């Protein structure tokens, strides 16, 4: 950083980069029967 | 028991189901 330049000195800029994000893939799931529910309460579901 | 509300105005047709008898 420059900041770091400011008060000591580093060698030349060799393995370079870039800040980047990393994060879950994240394969998050729930199908099946157990997700057909939510458009109504399940008690409801029920009662019909 | 949101929509219930509907559930117990079905009932306005299982009282009224009663009258043709007579």
């Amino acid at each position: 950083t420059y900041v770091r330049e400011k008060v000591i000195d580093f060698s030349k800029p060799f393995m370079t980069l870039g800040i980047s994000i990393l994060y879950r893939k994240p394969n998050g799931t729930n199908p099946g029967v157990f997700s057909f529910l939510n458009p109504l309460s399940p008690d409801i579901w029920m009662y019909v | 028991q949101n929509i219930g509300g509907i559930f117990i105005v079905l009932a306005a047709g299982l009282v009224l189901s009663v009258f043709v008898a007579v």
